[PDB]
């Protein structure tokens, strides 16, 4: 998913 | 502000799952698909659809 975590 | 104009420009990204900005340059836009190479601080490249963003200049 777009996330950086 | 989108289109071919913002190629060269730093600007920052919404990431809504992250509920933050992510700072990086637009280093091109493909004019037939309406999408822009940024390209990020941390590393990270998108090809965007700049017009359903939230993002900002600056």
């Amino acid at each position: 998913a777009r996330t950086k975590q | 502000a989108s289109g071919e104009s913002l190629v060269g420009s730093r600007i920052k990204v919404w990431w809504p799952m992250d509920q933050a900005y992510y700072k990086g340059v637009v280093e091109s836009y493909d004019a037939a698909k309406k999408k822009h190479l940024v390209i990020y601080d941390d590393g990270d490249q998108e090809i965007l659809y700049l017009k359903n963003q939230k993002w900002s200049p600056l």
